[PDB]
This record gives C-alpha cells, structure tokens and sequence, in this order.
C-alpha cells in the first residue's frame, strides 16, 4: 500500500511519461528555453525565500546532518529558477524550462497527486504582453504535439484590477478578505449588499457580474477606475490574449477578474488551462516577481496527460530459442546485427535466455524458416 | 440522469427547506420518511432529490453525485468546504456552535479534554483562544459527556439551551452563529448554469 | 549556496543529461528490459523492508500528515523493483529498468552527489550465470554507444567465497566483522596477526594475499574449502565472467574476493566498474534476493564530465525584418521556423532588439524575400 | 463508585437485554419513552449508558464506562487498542462485505470506495493488494454507487435484502461480526470483583 | 426491415419550437445559456427547431419553449 | 441531393424546410486517388431560406455533429 | 460516413462466453435465473453467446460466465 496520492507509474505508461517528458523538454529547448535541473532538495533560506503560507505548508522538512541545517523537499521548481536566474541571468531577457518530480505535504485537489512530474517555462525580464503571448505559443505548439482527443479550455484572469480597485477605494483588510471569499463562492447576492455600503463598491460588484464580457468592462467602471493607468492596460492585456488564444490556435477563452488564486505571488496577468470537465487546471500560469525584475510562467503535471495521450502499440519481439542455438557463430553474428537493426528501429527485442523466457505482451516471434529470419505475428 | 440532483440533510434542517422549494419548480411527490426510497422524483422533471444524513451533504456535493445541496453552516465548516462554492446564506435552521460545561464547575488546572462532533471546529476555535485542547470525538450525545467525566468541556450546535439546561450545563462561549447554506459543485456550476439560475433566483426571492 | 554534495546541473550539462537519461533508458526496452517508474516517497514498511542499515540511516525520514505514519525518500530504486516484481512477475523471467531521482542523507564516497539520478536494470528469476551475462553484454553496450575517450575498469567478486569460509570455520559475528573491516582496509599485516588464532586462518589470510590470482586461488586453500561445492562454483563464476569480458569487450579486469560491501544484501558475485581513476565505482552491481535476482545501477550524473554532444544550432530572426512583415508573410516565416525547429535548431523569436539567445551560432536573416541562415 | 455499563443504542440493544436481565441488571424505566442518558438498574452497583454504537469504545476506552457491548464491526474500525475485547456474545451477528451494482464491471482505475469503515476498507483492500481511495460516509451506503459517488461500498449485511432492493450484489466477505463484550484496562484491575459475577452470567447465558 | 413499418409503432415525437421574438431579445449571455438548455434537451431526444424567422414552423409541432420571467419552459400547444 | 429537391418539390411547400439522410450512393469512377466508389452518403439540407443564417445554422449542426466524435483529428474549413 | 472510421474509436466491446458443461449441469429453473442475468447483460450491450458445443468460441473473447460456488460471474480471460 502507497500513500495517498502516491501511485507508480508502470510499464506503457512509464514509457509514455518517459516520451512525454523527452519530447516536451525537447521542444522546449527548440524555442530557445534553456533547460535547468536544479536538485530536490535545499537549504530552506533559498528554497521558501518570499514563499506563501501555503507553499510553506506544502513543503516536507528535513534536517542537513553535516550543518544540522533546515531543508526542504522542493514541492515548486519556480522559486529554484529565481536563483539561478538571479546569479547567471543578467539584466536582459532570459528564458528557462525545466522538468522535475516534486513533493507535496497534502494533495491539492480530491484524490490529487502529491508526486507531480512538475514541468515548466518561464521568461525573466520582459514587461511586454509579448512575453506572454510567446509562452502561449510555446505552451500551444507543445498541446498541439500530443494529438490528443480531449479539449483544453482556458480561464484568463488579471489580480491587478482588483488590487487597483482596493487601493483606490481605500479597502481595508478584512473588507478584501471578505470581498475575496465571496468572489471565490460567487455570492452575488451578498455580494450586491456588501458593495452598498463599500466606497466604490458598484466597480466591486461589476468585476463579479459583468467581468465575464471584456470588451466592455473599462465602460462599466466608474469615472475613477477608467482613469486608472494600471486598470487600462490590464484590460487591454486581457483582450491581447483572448484574441490571440482564438485567432492563432483556436482556443475557447473565459474571463474571470475575480479568480484571486496567489493574491500573494502574482503580479497580474493569470492563465488556467482546463482539461475537458477535471476540477484541477492541467497548466497554472502568468506574471510573477523574478527578484526589479519581470517573470512569467506557467507549469504543468506530466503525468496528468498520461490519460489523454497515446503512443502506438510497441512492437515485442521474442528470438526462438532452439533455433538461436543451432546456429554456427557467423549465423549468431548475423542475427544479431539484423537485431541491432531492429533495435534502432524501436523494436523490443528479448535475446531469451531459457527456453521459457517469456517477454510480457509478446506480439511477434523472430524466427528461422528456411535459412531465413523473419518477424511472425503470434 | 441529465438533469440536477439536489443534495437535503434529513432532519431538522428539511423542515424549514420544503417552503423555499415550492416556491421554486420544486417539489416532493412522496414524503422521506413513510418511503424507504433513496432517489426522489420532484414537480420539475429536471430536478432529482437525494435524502441525506447532514454530515454527507457536502461530501456528495464536492464529488459532483449531487450538483447542489442545502446543508448546515456547523457540517461545511468542519468538513472544510473547499471543493464546492457556498453560493446562498438561506437564513434558515438557524442555531449557535457554542462551548458547554457543568453549572458553576471549574475549569480543572491541566490541557482541557473536549468531547464533540466538531473537532476541527473545537480546535480551530481552541487554537483562535490560545489554548491547547484534547479533543475526543462523539457522534451523539454530546450532553453526556461531562457528566461521566469524558471531557471538561462539549462543543454542540445550540438553538434555545434547553437541552444543555436539562442535563444541568450551561453555555460557556459563543463560537459562530450556524444556518443552512445552498452549495454548489464546482463543474455543474459551468455546465449547468441554464437549469440552476431560476432556482438560485427563486431561492433568493424567498428571502 | 546550496547543501555540500547538491548541485544544479545547468544549460548544456542539463541538456546532455537528459538526453543520456533517455538515449540509456530507450537502449534498455530494446533490448526486452520494462521500464518502471516507482514514486519518490513510499511508507518505510515498503521502502525499506529487509534494508541494510546503511540503507536505512542514508534513507530521510518525513512524516504523512494523512495518517501520521512514518515515510522516507527513496536513497536506492532496487528494494522498489522488488516490491514491483512481487505484485506483477510472476514466477518466469522477469526483466525491468529504471531511472529516477534519489536522495541521500550523507555523500557515500568523499566528495560524493547526495542527489544522483539512478539509472539501472535488473533481471529477476534465472539462477544461471547466462543472466549476469547477459546484463554485462546490455552495460557494455550501453557504455560503448556514449562514445567516451575514458575507460571503464571492472573490479569482480564473490561474497560467497567468504560466507561458506566463515561458516566451515564457524566464526563469531565479531571475528567476522573484524576480518571485514581488516579486509575493507587490506590490513595485511595486522591480519596474518589476527588469523593465527582463528580456525581456518590461513583461508582468511590467502584471500586478502592472493584473492588477486583467481587461476590458482582453488588451489592455496585448505583441503576443507577445497571440498566445499559452494566455494569451487563461485570461483568457476568468477573465471567465466573474467574471460567474457577480456574476449568479448576487451575490458581489464582484476578480481577482488574481499570486496563485502553490501554483504546483507548481495548473494553471490558482484561487479564494481570504475571510471579512469577516480574513488567511487561509477557502475555497482551483482547477485541478490525464493526469487534468484542480477543487476546492475549507475549515477547518470556522472556520466556528464566523460560524454559530449554535438555542438547546438542557436539561431535568432531578425527583430527588425519580422517586424516589417505583413501577416502572410509573418505566417508564412512562422512555418519555416516550425520546420527548423523539427530539425533541432534552437530558434528564439525575439521580444526586443537585444533579445540575444546564449551561445548564439547563427541569424536567420531576411535578403530579397528569402528567409537565409547565416553564421555570426 | 459502582460499575457503569455502555450500551449500543439500536439494533444491538435489543438482543442484549435478555444477556442483561440473567445477569441481575435490568432497566427500571425504559429508553423510547424517556430522554434521559444515565438509567439506574435492578443492581445498585450498575449503572447504564445508551450510547450510539460507534461511541461505545470511546466511552469505555477512556474509562467513562467501565465496560460495554460494542460492534465488532465498530471495534476494527475504532481500533480497540486500549480495551479488553472479553466475550464474543454471539448477538447482532452480521458480516463485513464489499458490494457493487450487480454485473457491472470493475472500472480501468484505483477502485472508489464509498464507506462508513474506511479503516477496515483501507485494512482489507491492502490485504488483497489493492491500491483504493476511501471516500468517508455516515448513512445510507447502497446510494453511494447508484449516483457514482463510488465504485464499490464496504458495509454491514446481514440477510442482503437492502442490497438487493437497490440493485446492488456483494462481492467478497471481509469478515464475520457480532456484539463484542468490552472492558476497560484500568476498570478490570481495579474493579474485579463487581465485573466477575457478570461476567460469569454473560458467559452462561451462550 | 420495410415491411414492418405498417405493423410497428413508436412513441409519439416531442416536436419544439422556440420562440423567435424571445430568443432575439436575448443578450449574448442568454443565449448561451439557452442553447445549453437546447443542448441538453437535444440530448434527451427532444427535437428542437431554433427558428429563422418568425414563420419557421416544424412539422407536427407539440410544444414551443417560451419565456416567461427570465425563465425557458415548455408548453403543450 | 436530387432526390431531396423531389421530395421538397412535393412535400415542402412554400415554407422553410429541413431534411436529412444518409444512404448508400455508387460513383462509376472514383473522385480522389484510390477514393471510394461506394460512400455512405450522409447530409442535411435547408429549403427555403435566402438569408446567410441558415447557412449558419448548418455550420452549427455539423460541428454539434463533428465535436460528438470526440476525434483527436483537426477539421479544417475552406 | 466511412470516412469517419479511420478517426473515431468506440470502447472496447465485451465479448462473453457461457460455459458449456456448466450451463447443462444446471435444472430448469437455474437456467431460468441464467438466462434472465444474461438478457440483462445484453440490454447492457454485452455480446453473450449461448454455446451449442464444448467448442464454440465467439471471436475475440474477452469473458467467461462462470459458474463458482452457485454464482455466475464474469472472469476476463
Ligand atoms: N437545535 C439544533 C439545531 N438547530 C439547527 N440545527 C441544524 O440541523 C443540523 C442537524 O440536523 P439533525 O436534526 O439531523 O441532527 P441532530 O438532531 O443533531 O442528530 P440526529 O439524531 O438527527 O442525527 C445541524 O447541522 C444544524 O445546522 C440543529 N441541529 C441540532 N440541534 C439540536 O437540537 C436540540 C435543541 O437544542 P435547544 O433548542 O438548544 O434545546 C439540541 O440537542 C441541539 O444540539
Ligand atoms: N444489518 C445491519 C446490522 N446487523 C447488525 N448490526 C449491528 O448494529 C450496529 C449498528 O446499529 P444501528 O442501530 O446504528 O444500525 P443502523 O442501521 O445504523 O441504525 P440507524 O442509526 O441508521 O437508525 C452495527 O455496528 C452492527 O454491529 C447491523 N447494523 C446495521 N445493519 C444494516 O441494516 C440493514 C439491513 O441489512 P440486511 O437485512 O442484511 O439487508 C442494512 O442497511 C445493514 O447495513
Ligand atoms: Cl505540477
Ligand atoms: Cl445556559
Ligand atoms: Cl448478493
Ligand atoms: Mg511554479
Ligand atoms: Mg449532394
């Protein structure tokens, strides 16, 4: 018996995972994203440096018998690529991917994983929607890769509407808290009351029932809040993506300006991309502080696309026994070159050592009819 | 089924339910408790009922078996509602989580031994006071408890204190104030939007 | 700074590593090995179910908040192989590979990763020596195709030869692992002290002196060893194995009988392949545990200062041009980048006029309506 | 300073009362009609509690009741690790099973069980190898695979008319249950001598 | 399989029109909203007409979805 | 198709009419390289309606009809 | 039509097998409760064949229906 959240992955689907990691990582790196891997464990200093709460929470501790020092069992990559950004990235544009496992306390979602194959993109030092808008192609271009029946929608939020607006409107913390747990729960009606009483509470209730519709949101604000300089641009933002997920990769795009998720690290823009009807975001994505310095991202669970994605049947082939045997050493040596041959092909290939030695899944024998070696389907 | 399944707490709270129903397109066709029958059929065609225990209403809720359901403040709250939106206060059922001991005994020198049903909420409220409990999970009776020793203190849902004055206890601190909540699955939100707006709207008008 | 043996690998060395983790992996299924991919944390119940405590005190311990059982992060894949082939095996011929993350809690030679990715192959239910054949052709092969300049050196031996000689001379658990750290440190001298008192002692003696020379070594021991079947067979193994790999790979071997490390779990021969001179085998493998079961691992990570790829293509389009372009033209460009990115060069599609790729080899440039590659 | 004896409110209740009443305890009111918690018997040195049944083990575990009848069923889901289990009584006999919806297939993942026992559940797909997310339930268990919260239910079964009239079947016997006599480690050292004679008649009376 | 059309029978269709005037009043939202509704009532082997213009009338109509207080109900002709 | 325009000449009136089918068709040669002489035949036509919706309306039947297939295929439309 | 073919894929179909020698072991009423779970099997769409020898076997046979301990279940094979 495993933990909960803890399941291996074996046989096909480990050779799957094994080709989705490959080809992703691969691609990638053809974009121009230089691959790190940095290691799954740290001093906690630099491992949870600016970390949420929650982040905290999520991370398993262990002591450094050779400082008695504080670690931690990473559960984000996102945090180690801030440091080695920070040391070998500069002050221009650099862009990092990576793939690795990493290790949650407690399951996010029912009957989550707590072992993702977490993997990754991030461009450093860029303010421009034009960073973004490359992470979706790249992110797209990769989707694209998989072949896959199952439909990705996206969920497009931004958390400097609502952050401007409480400034604006001088919010206290409890008036945010509460504002956010009633965006979280979509209690209009509460919603509606609370706003009543609020300085300018009508913006705060326009997020929650008119946020959907984009195109017109600026000109359902108030006076205040359309001049704005951060309200503007985060709305035109929005709009850039939108139009860019449809025209460009054909891609069903909602709006949600109160989807406050990371209110701590991000720092505006925010990509949720869904797969067909599952409660979890397959890819979590958008601005964050790369320290001034610019970041954006996203990452995503390989192993989540273990379900939607398929390779064709392996090819499992099996060497007769007896026949092998009755060969004289220059027969031996050119059966295994057409072997070798086979196997740069990707044919699985089992030299056997018994007369019972079996492959699991057999589909083809190789076998000697008439001084010939062919391939038999069994 | 393609239509909504609607997730009712059996007891107390289905009483003062069945008015906000009506109210709405539905309504029960037979009646729970001279039916020995799990899956109920409404007025509207396009509503199923599901007759639970309290403590199960959001667990069938947050697994999408039902798409919506009434259940207590007090369940949602130590059961964690993470996984579902608490879209309405319905104002009804109304009651206080409290804490509870014996008349005029005193609080004992040593960690205080909480006997409840609500031990996430016991902590959480024990923790928001600074103080370090031992809590003993009960599922009913909560009444009896200190008065064979099992624990110092109870933490129960309490209306007019009539019981707790009957077993010879008195309320000691407020905690919250409890009333049934409507909930909603995250993804029949999406999906099933068109069938449960006149509902939530109808539900919003009866109050 | 990250803890004493923890590293980031970066850039290029990340590339080569992960192109060698899936060049290794890929060789292992053709040649008939399933892959399987165990989790990082199990229970300890599972994980370390009959470990050495080695194995146990180099294992981190955390705790399950789910159920406040006590977990630990893997520090060795085989014991998880293991668990594996007891559900799914079987009672035939078993074959399977791996290649993960582990983490442990001291470096185990000086200088060593605490965090190597582990890469292995194990074939479980044959007790011939044709399987541990079989997994030297598999390593062999699996070294030859990397294409190194460094040479592999193997180390053999054979706990068994010492096991049957501490049975016959019925040592003590503490003469035994006095001999062992005696023979851990080839302290000759203070070992002929020593197995002048024991039973048996010159056996003891004759393998730390003359273990070396496994043609004559049958022939040093005493008549009692001599007689022994178990001791005559994992000589002949040793033999047979030494001479497969002079004639068959060319490959120096030297022969080590004292070689117990590991003498909980290995059961019979086992293989030690050392890279140039350097301290810690860079492959470790033999016999273990009514399942017979071979094997061999390796740090990948250790690959990376031995191995080289083909220098990379880095090409970036010109800010200017690309911007000039009408959107047909801009598609159009597109597809052309699509296709040499199909072909592996690393294109970068810049944000700005000083968007520079590191390590950059080439432009692709606009002249006469024809997107060229030029180098820099 | 007497002995106080929980008692499983309910099905197991009922077929206690003999095994009481042989023993020289007896109810002097009875439970339907009043609402009290605490009931004096025909021996002044008992006293009784009629607790929920999944409360009984607390109850005596802590040494709040000095003894008890309780579930087994109760009693391997609750762990009786600080009790002593004394008699097998041999009333309120059932089974632990797992049940399904009749003939439909095992589905391609791990199996979803809907459960009251998520220990046990846990406990005994463990034992058959078997890799399962328990989800926990309080009531009503033959609902759970009905509208798919669930692949299979862990739950008690006696005759298997209610999983029959739901359309469900069961699958595999986890284990045989039956009311357990349970007394508390420090109550049976300390109060001997009152627990021996009861004891002695519930052990008569099967 | 022609030869039993005159001695078989099935249930009797349920034939749907929605309203034009009504669901051109609509905002986007509501729309979407109501060809969920469609969807959904497709799905339950309804057949259902989305009208062209205000003559668009299925053969063998039963029912028209109408508004009635930002509701969509059917009703029996 | 012909045989559509039959049927609505006799049958569908002056009004909008709707019509589907599928049936076996034979072809004495076929369209594309080793394409089918014998194809499933398939369709929905709209008689009567001059305005761009109901070829809007078409558009959005097939694509009801193309998305129930759950195919990992991409449709392109000229 | 025929052309979606090469694109769509349906869920693999279970293909069962009645045991021969079990089934006429049986008395009449056991054959009765027998058939009645098999026409409930193929309401389902399971494809049951009824076996006329100890040799007929349907093409690709994913179950038996076996008889253990007087209760037929489905075994894959
Ligand atoms: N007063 C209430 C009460 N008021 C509102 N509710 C809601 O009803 C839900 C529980 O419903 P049930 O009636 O099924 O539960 P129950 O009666 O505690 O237990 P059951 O025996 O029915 O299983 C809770 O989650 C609350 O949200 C109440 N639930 C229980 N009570 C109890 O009713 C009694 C009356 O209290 P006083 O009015 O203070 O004497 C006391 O025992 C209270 O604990
Ligand atoms: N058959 C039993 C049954 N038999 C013995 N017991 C014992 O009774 C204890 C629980 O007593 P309860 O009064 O709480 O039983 P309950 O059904 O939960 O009663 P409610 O509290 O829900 O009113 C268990 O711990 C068992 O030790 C049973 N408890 C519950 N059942 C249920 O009774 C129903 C009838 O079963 P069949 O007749 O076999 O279908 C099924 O739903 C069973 O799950
Ligand atoms: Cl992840
Ligand atoms: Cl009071
Ligand atoms: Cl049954
Ligand atoms: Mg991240
Ligand atoms: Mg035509």
């Amino acid at each position: 018996m495993l933990p909960d959240g803890v399941a291996d992955v074996l046989f096909e689907d480990a050779h799957k995972q094994e080709v989705l990691r490959h080809q992703l990582t691969q691609q990638l790196i053809t974009h121009g994203y230089q691959l790190v891997s940095p290691p799954m464990i740290e001093f906690t200093e630099s491992l949870l440096s600016g970390a949420s709460e929650d982040l905290k929470r999520q991370t398993f501790k262990i002591i450094d018998q050779l400082t008695g020092r504080l670690m931690g069992i990473r559960a984000d990559i996102t945090p180690q690529i801030l440091r080695i950004d920070a040391h070998h990235g500069g002050d221009g544009i650099a862009r990092y991917c990576y793939a690795g496992d990493v290790i949650h306390t407690l399951p996010s979602g029912l009957f989550g994983s707590r072992t993702p194959l977490q993997l990754g993109a991030e461009i450093f030092g860029c303010e421009s929607i034009a960073a973004d808008i490359e992470l979706i192609d790249v992110l797209f271009s990769m989707i694209n890769s998989l072949d896959m029946s199952a439909v990705l929608h996206v969920d497009l939020g931004h958390v400097t509407i609502f952050k401007r607006l409480a400034e604006l409107a001088a919010l206290s913390a409890s008036d945010t808290e509460q504002l956010m747990q009633l965006y979280a729960n979509k209690n209009l009606p509460e919603l509606k009351q609370v706003c009543q009483v609020l300085p300018m509470g009508s913006d705060f209730y326009t997020l929650a029932r008119f946020g959907h519709d984009i195109a017109n949101l600026l000109g359902r604000l108030s006076e205040n809040a359309q001049q704005d300089t951060k309200i503007v641009t985060a709305i035109d933002e929005l709009q850039r993506l939108k139009a860019h997920l449809q025209v460009q990769w054909q891609c069903a795009v909602s709006i949600d300006v109160t989807e406050l998720s990371g209110y701590h690290y991000h720092t505006g823009i925010v990509f949720n991309g869904y797969i067909n009807s599952e409660t979890q975001p397959l890819v979590r994505g958008g601005r964050f502080d790369g320290m001034p310095r610019q970041a954006t991202g996203f990452s995503m669970d390989v192993s989540r696309l273990l379900a939607h994605t398929q390779l064709d049947a392996p090819f499992i082939v099996l060497i007769d026994y007896d026949a092998f045997n009755n060969l004289d050493s220059a027969q031996r040596q050119l059966l295994l070159q057409q072997v070798a041959s086979l196997r740069q092909q990707g044919y699985r290939v089992t030299m056997p050592l018994t007369a019972e030695d079996m492959p699991v899944g057999l589909t083809h024998r190789l076998s000697l009819a008439d001084n010939q070696w062919r391939l038999h389907a069994v | 089924f393609l239509g909504l399944t609607l997730a009712l707490s059996k007891g107390r709270i289905l009483e003062e339910t069945m008015p906000l129903l009506r109210a709405a397109g539905v309504e029960l066709l037979e009646d729970p408790e001279a039916s020995r029958k799990l899956i109920f059929p409404t007025s509207n065609p396009n509503v199923r009922v599901l007759i639970l225990r309290a403590s199960d209403v959001p667990t069938y809720v947050e697994h999408g078996a039902a798409d919506f359901g009434v259940a207590g403040k007090d369940v949602l709250l130590e059961h964690g509602a993470n996984h579902v939106y608490e879209l309405l206060d319905l104002k009804i059922a109304q009651c206080k989580l409290m804490t509870a001991g014996v008349k005029d005994a005193p609080l004992p020198n040593r960690r205080l031994r909480i006997a409840t049903k609500y031990v996430n909420v016991a902590r959480a409220y024990f923790a928001s006071q600074g103080q370090q409990v031992d809590v003993i999970k009960l599922y009913g009776s909560m009444e009896l408890a200190p008065l064979v020793g099992l624990g110092d203190l109870i933490v129960d849902v309490v209306d007019t204190g009539n019981t707790l004055r009957a077993n010879g206890l008195e309320a000691r601190d407020h905690i919250c104030d409890v009333s049934s909540r409507l909930i909603v699955n995250q993804v029949s939100y999406k999906r099933k939007f068109a069938l449960l707006e006149p509902i939530l709207d109808s539900f919003k008008n009866s109050i």
